[PDB]
RNA sequence: UUUGCUCCACACAAUAUAGAUGGAUACGAAUAAGGCGUCCUUGUGGCGUCGCUGAACCAUAGCAGGCUAGCAACGGUGCACUUGGCGGAAAGGCCUUGGGUGCUUGCUGGCGAAUUGCAAUGUCAUUUUGCGUGGGGAUAAAUCAUUUGUAUACGACUUAGAUGUACAACGGGGUAUUGUAAGCAGUAGAGUAGCCUUGGUUACGAUCUGCUGAGAUUAAGCCUUUGUUGUCUGAUUUGU
RNA sequence: GUGAACAGCCUCUAGUUGAUAGAAUAAUGUAGAUAAGGGAAGUCGGCAAAAUAGAUCCGUAACUUCGGGAUAAGGAUUGGC
């Protein structure tokens, strides 16, 4: 926690998350889930 | 244990090989497979068949596949001295393709 | 652990001593103010008293302190026990209870001491350690080696490893990169060269199209794993 | 073989595989490289490096001792079938 209390309006403020990214970070991540990776690739080879 | 016995394995090459300088990559394939079948057969004296060094040099001394299939045989030596009594030796399979293979027991040879 | 380790008591040995030789004997505050005693109307009160240094107080007599007999009084003091409490700033001490036991120089006696030769510290303290005799108690780790890469020049650091939600090597899946593999096929192909049933057929042909966002690679410091295979007691050292 | 070429690069015959090695992959080096946007602001100074580069076609100024300057400058094209 915090040592002192912070009122400086950077504090205090109330953050509403609108989105949290999850495409992949072990490269340039295209979709945010296997889902939505399926929706846009459509049917593959090996299954899908 | 201490009993002869042989397998075939599919070594990772590529993955053992990474980065390594390219004037080094063929005799760090050997110094790696030793290493594997001192891994695999708790052995110090592993010997590689000059087949099988054919097979790692194959395409110079930078052009190492990636995986490459060995038959790894345990078998007993008896000699001037005791030296590890248990020696393996390491032979290629001569596989079309060294991919989607796992661990098996020969069992015959 | 070639009978180890530790704690208590005892004996014997060493080992030294920044230096015992009756007692480090506890308010706090002020100092142009206090301490103590006492009293009341409990205060920044009244009265008395003291200091002018600890030159005090306590202790202090006994073969380095022996052995005995009494008197007086239920005191003092050592000791091992024992009761309860308080003390954390470094407490490790302070207080307290009961019984036992020793001494008592509070007072009065009896015996002893010599020759250390006229002095010689004339040895009486406490500090560690070791060994032996009894008795009580406990029954691990660390390092090397292997391994990890959150670390790293080497040391060092961070991890894992004796039968498992274990670890490893592969394999599977996910993720990612590239950009559509080999092979086969085509009434694709600019055209070209032959043949004859002259609308087809054979040959060459960069390339194009399909199977094929396919194939390849993917931890080496990616993620995950109901699969396969295997591994799991080597070395050195550490004791109050 | 490529190519204008005894260039560079690869190969045949012949020869050699000899330079102390092994393990790691810190700093700082030596050698080789790359770099967003800017583009010499760096520096005594563009030092170093980069950029250009072959061939074919087009086009080529001042000046000139008329011989040059000149590959001036500046452009376009290049594979395979
Ligand atoms: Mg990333
Ligand atoms: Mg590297
Ligand atoms: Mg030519
Ligand atoms: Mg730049
Ligand atoms: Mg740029
Ligand atoms: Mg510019
Ligand atoms: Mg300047
Ligand atoms: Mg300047
Ligand atoms: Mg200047
Ligand atoms: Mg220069
Ligand atoms: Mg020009
Ligand atoms: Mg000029």
């Amino acid at each position: 926690k915090s040592l002192y209390t912070n009122t400086s309006r950077k504090a205090l403020e109330e953050v509403s998350l609108k989105w949290i990214d999850t495409a992949s970070k072990f490269g340039k991540g295209r979709f945010q889930t296997p889902a939505e990776k399926h929706a846009f690739m459509g049917t593959l080879k090996k299954d899908l | 244990l201490k009993d002869v016995v042989t397998r075939e394995y599919t070594i990772n090459l590529h993955k053992r090989l990474h980065g390594v300088s390219f004037k080094k990559r063929a005799p760090r394939a050997v110094k790696e497979i030793k290493k594997f079948a001192k891994l695999h057969m708790g052995t110090d004296d592993v010997r590689l068949a000059p087949e099988l060094n054919q097979a790692i040099w194959k395409r110079g001394v930078k052009g190492v596949e990636y995986r490459l299939r060995l038959r790894i045989s345990r078998k007993r030596n008896e000699e001037e001295d005791a030296k590890n009594p248990l020696f393996s030796y390491v032979e290629p399979v001569l596989v079309a393709s060294a991919k989607g293979l796992q661990t098996v027991v020969v069992e015959e040879d």
